[PDB]
């Protein structure tokens, strides 16, 4: 019994940033890593970054560094994700998918998120 | 009777009127401060 | 950045015929480490199947796969009105964690 | 030239027990129950006791003729009172 | 034995140590001695001072009964008085019989541990310059006056100096 | 793993150990077989016969409900009845789960540190005369027949007697 | 320090130690870094997390207390509900306190014993082809490149490969 | 308080089994091994077999090696002795015996049963 | 198989006399694993001595034994009504556990 | 909150002896070495010995070397000093000094006593 | 033995002034184990620095010192009505545990 929550739909323009949060319930603090994969309309699912659980490394594809900003706090086990110099061709679904341990690395997504449609 | 110590324990009587130590029903207890006894070679 | 390209793209069956969906990679996939999910439109993605040959937890016995190297399947021997969805292959054992492209399965 | 590791030992018989072992010698050992008693019903912090005796906690309120002694007390630390 | 150190492979205890629970004891040229390890024996009364404390200040608001007084008409108010004193009574006599038994495996235990660090703090320091007995003692494969032995003690062994002659008498 | 002794360096378990906890297995040219180690056996069998006993004594004296009955005018009564009846009952039922729950923490760790200890035993008594595989196995540097063998089992190695042959098969 | 471990002969953490509890350094002719030991951590992240989730499930039936009202003529009644809400909070309280300070014990002694057994696990796969310098580290004898490190770092250290280059710089 | 309560007296004929059984108190689960010997009226005390405490290995004298089976159920602490090929001689009063620790080697019988008398 | 003999079998004494009671074994018991039990007829035998020098719990202090090797021996210094029944030695150092003859005392 | 407490004002008179109590309170035991210090009005002060906590060792300084007696009940927690052969200039106060640690060597007095007058 | 030897002696100051006090020891006091005591008439002293270089609990800031050797000092920045009393300094490092003179200070 684990559900992963996010925010609601959002509309945003060129040149604006987006802020997608994901909590975890089902404990105390958050013991795995959660990362952000989106799906374009039309295009295939796509992997933007993750964090670890409690030490909070955080790593990102090369796609989209410099631009994606995934930070979490442990009081409210929430992890946020911070899209900026937001452009065409970004919108899509976000999700919020929870690794199967406290490491990006050699986790595979146990759950996944209902995500969210942000449009630019 | 009266009880005049100052063990934190006793075990004389649940009835008890004043500044008393707390009552429990174990026969004794004993605790450990200093490491177990073997003897000399 | 291993590329998954997965081969069937529509595959329209109907209840009962056998459903065999293919994920090739450009290299080889260290220590097998390859997952399947579900996702049905307007729902989260669900957990099929982790690591190329073992079960997640609740998923019925009718879906199973097995595979290595650069060749990876996954085998639907009966098919149920809730097997109608889009399917996809993830390598988890690459940096860049890449995704299969997805078949839908139609209703004959 | 030699060097050593040991653990202090003494002529101590006293005795604890543990999770799993029962009467387990220890060098040293602290008794944390207490079990001795005076016998005596002293007074409290120095205040004297009401000790109604023979008479009853009725028969003092109700002034019995047989517990005029207790027409009149002074302060009392705690009562004292027989089963019947 | 836990830890195998108390009533292992150190099979008995001292009685010339008599001023600390644990420490060494030399012999060379010189003379013989026994001392007692003070840190390490400090560091043990820190947790037994502090345990035993904690333990009277838990049990410090326990349950306390009060003597009351019922008709002959309210034995089902009596009865439900004497089982919660009784009842209360019960719980905490096992919890504090229970604390003192688990106690004094953690204590035990924790004094076994403290002679395996030590004797394996020891072992470290004088890696390859010593033989390991096997019976808590280390015999030297130099000479090692009582300079040599304090040393030792305080966790100040210098193995380099030793290293040469070590090794020219433990190849033959 | 609490001592990575079982599921640490010692992989798996013997299925040809039947007739105790923790032992030995030998092979040289006479031939191999297993043997349990009677001795730390007992030692463990008495620990975990005390632990059961101990367990079953503390919540011999538990809490015990009674029926009772009360009038519709009496609600108050009843329902206080009712909470200390179902609060002694949740404060026992803890204790019994939590007990339960330290002690198979504390029996499984026990088991571990036995092999540790027997791990430990045999190495310092063999300890230069064999080479230490780190499975859980040595590889005698001399020959060790039947009655060699068993010398290191009740722990009776005579090491200075294989010391001289050994030091020549180890150095070339 | 029950296992020796933090504190002990590693008597500093790491601050380049980002992605792990326990993990590795390394320094050879290609350069030099850290690495975190995934699997170690990650059995350590099941313990916390079950042993988190005990906590809340044995205190989920906790006893709970009801506002009552009583007349002046009811002063028994009303000291007896009294004493009973008071005794079960405070044995409660007694329980949420005692648990908190015997696992903070546990899961500080947890993580020591990790290290021992993170330090024996190297030590018993480079059994001769490295120098123990005593401080948590290892010195080797031979050349040992980033392919020889990551292979110490999963347990796959091939000793024979090394073994004649390793005894040759070892004895001059 | 330590008692071992055994079955009955029993009367059989050349030719069938004899179902003796042993049930050891104090405990939940039996913690010593248990052995069984006889005594035949006229003639000493011989020993039978006997069984380890918890893996419930089995040791029988050569004398009855073939004849005798002693087995044990952990969940009721029970030990039974199957007697087969009943013959002459075989007249003799069985005492279960519990051996001072788990095994039966480098033992000794701290208690006995009152015992069973078999006749043929 | 080491065979256990008794030597005085039959011992006619009264309440005070001093009893010896002589246990000789074909070959020399290992460890001196030798015991003694008392077999009132009728009941459990119960157990006497262990180990040759050790008394059992619960014993009177008149039970005392001691030996090594193949000699072994039970003396009971003061006897009392109760001590009238048959003593049997028994070793647990060999396979078989084999048992002594037994010697009943008699009353003069 | 810890405080020692020591006996009262005393007068001897030459060739009797002293008996000074000192009693620690804020524990079950004494886990603290306990020292005498004296100070002889018109001098400083002087130490004379002290007594390890728990193994109950005694160091004496070498001017009072034969006279002074430091002894200690576990049971009741209490120190006791007995200086014999009173003479001339004995007169003097004595504290009593509670160490940092459980030894006499290299630990400073935490606390001391009140103190007690004792005139010969 | 080592003597210490106190050098101001008296020193009479108002509420304001710097108070240094010098602390000299024959012979290097081992790991600059060093403590200064406060004794007011008729009271029992108090620990006011311990180690030459850590101030006890409780202490008000203005209390501190440093040194090494065979010099030591204790130094208050800010006089108050309470800091009027004899100031002590001892050595623990040695077998003796040897005193100071003492230095009372005077009101001006
Ligand atoms: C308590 O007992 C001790 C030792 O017997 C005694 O010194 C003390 O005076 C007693 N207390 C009272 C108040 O009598
Ligand atoms: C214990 O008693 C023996 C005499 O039986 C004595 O030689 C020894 O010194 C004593 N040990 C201690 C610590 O008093
Ligand atoms: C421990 O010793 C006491 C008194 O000597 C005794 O009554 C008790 O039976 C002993 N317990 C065990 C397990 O031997
Ligand atoms: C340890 O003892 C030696 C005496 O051989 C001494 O030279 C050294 O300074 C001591 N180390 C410390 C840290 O006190
Ligand atoms: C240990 O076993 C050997 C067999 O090689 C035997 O000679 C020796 O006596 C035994 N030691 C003990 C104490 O039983
Ligand atoms: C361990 O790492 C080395 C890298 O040199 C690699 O060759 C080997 O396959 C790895 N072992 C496992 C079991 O992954």
């Amino acid at each position: 019994q684990v559900q992963l929550v996010q925010s609601g739909a959002e509309v945003k323009k060129p040149g604006s940033s987006v802020k997608v949060s994901c909590k975890t319930s089902g404990g105390i603090f958050r013991s795995n890593a959660i990362s952000w994969v989106r799906q374009a309309p039309g295009q295939g699912l796509e992997w933007m970054g993750g964090v670890v659980a409690i030490f909070g490394t955080t790593n990102y594809a090369q796609n989209f560094q410099g631009r994606v900003t995934i930070t979490a706090d442990e009081s409210s086990s929430t992890v946020y994700m911070e899209l900026s110099r937001l452009r065409s061709e970004d919108t899509a679904v976000y999700y919020c998918a929870r690794h199967s341990g406290y490491h990006i690395t050699n986790t595979f997504f146990d759950y996944w998120g209902q995500g969210t449609l942000v449009t630019v | 009777g009266a009880i005049n110590t100052t063990l934190p324990f006793h075990n004389v009587h649940p009835l008890t009127i004043g500044e008393c130590p707390k009552y429990v029903k174990s026969e004794k207890l004993v605790l450990a401060t200093g490491l177990r006894n073997v003897p000399q070679i | 950045e291993i590329v998954l390209t997965q081969s069937p793209g529509t595959l329209s069956l109907s209840p009962g015929d056998r459903a065999t969906l293919s994920c090739r990679a450009s290299q080889s996939v260290p220590s097998s480490y390859l997952a399947w999910y579900r996702h049905k439109p307007g729902q989260a993605p669900r957990l099929l199947i982790y690591g190329a040959s073992s079960r997640a937890t609740g998923i019925p016995d009718r879906f199973s796969g097995s595979g290595s190297g650069t060749d990876f399947s996954l085998t639907i021997s009966r098919v149920e009105p809730e097997d109608f969805a889009v399917y996809y292959c993830q390598q988890y054992g690459s940096s860049p964690y890449t995704f299969g492209r997805g078949t839908k399965l139609d209703i004959k | 030239d030699q060097i050593c590791i040991g653990y202090h030992a003494n002529n101590s018989t006293e005795k604890v027990d543990t999770i799993c072992e029962r009467n387990v010698t220890v060098t040293h050992a602290k008794d944390i129950l207490e079990k001795t008693h005076n016998g005596k019903l002293c007074k409290l912090n120095g205040i004297p006791p009401l000790e109604l005796g023979d008479c009853s906690i009725a028969g003092w309120l109700l002034g019995n003729p047989e517990c005029d002694r207790l027409l009149s007390v002074p302060e009392w630390s705690y009562i004292m009172e027989k089963e019947n | 034995g836990l830890f195998g150190a108390i009533a292992g492979f150190i099979e008995g205890g001292w009685q010339g140590m008599v001023d600390g629970w644990y420490g060494y004891h030399h012999s060379n040229d010189q003379g013989s001695g026994y001392a007692a390890d003070k840190e390490s024996t400090q560091k043990a009364f820190d947790c037994i001072t502090n345990k035993v404390n904690s333990v009277i200040e838990k049990m410090n608001t326990q349950f306390e009964a009060v003597g009351k007084e019922f008709s002959n008409l309210e034995r089902r108010l009596e009865n439900l008085n004497k089982k919660m004193e009784d009842g209360f009574l019960d719980v905490w006599t096992y919890n504090a019989e229970l604390l003192v038994l688990m106690e004094n495996e953690r204590t035990l235990d924790f004094h076994d541990s403290n002679v395996k660090n030590l004797y394996d703090k020891v072992r470290m320091q004088l890696r390859d310059n010593v033989k390991e007995l096997g019976n808590g003692c280390f015999e030297f494969y130099h000479k090692c006056d009582d300079e040599c032995m304090n040393s030792v003690k305080n966790g100040t062994y210098d193995y380099p100096k030793y290293e040469e002659e070590s090794k020219l008498n433990r190849n033959e």
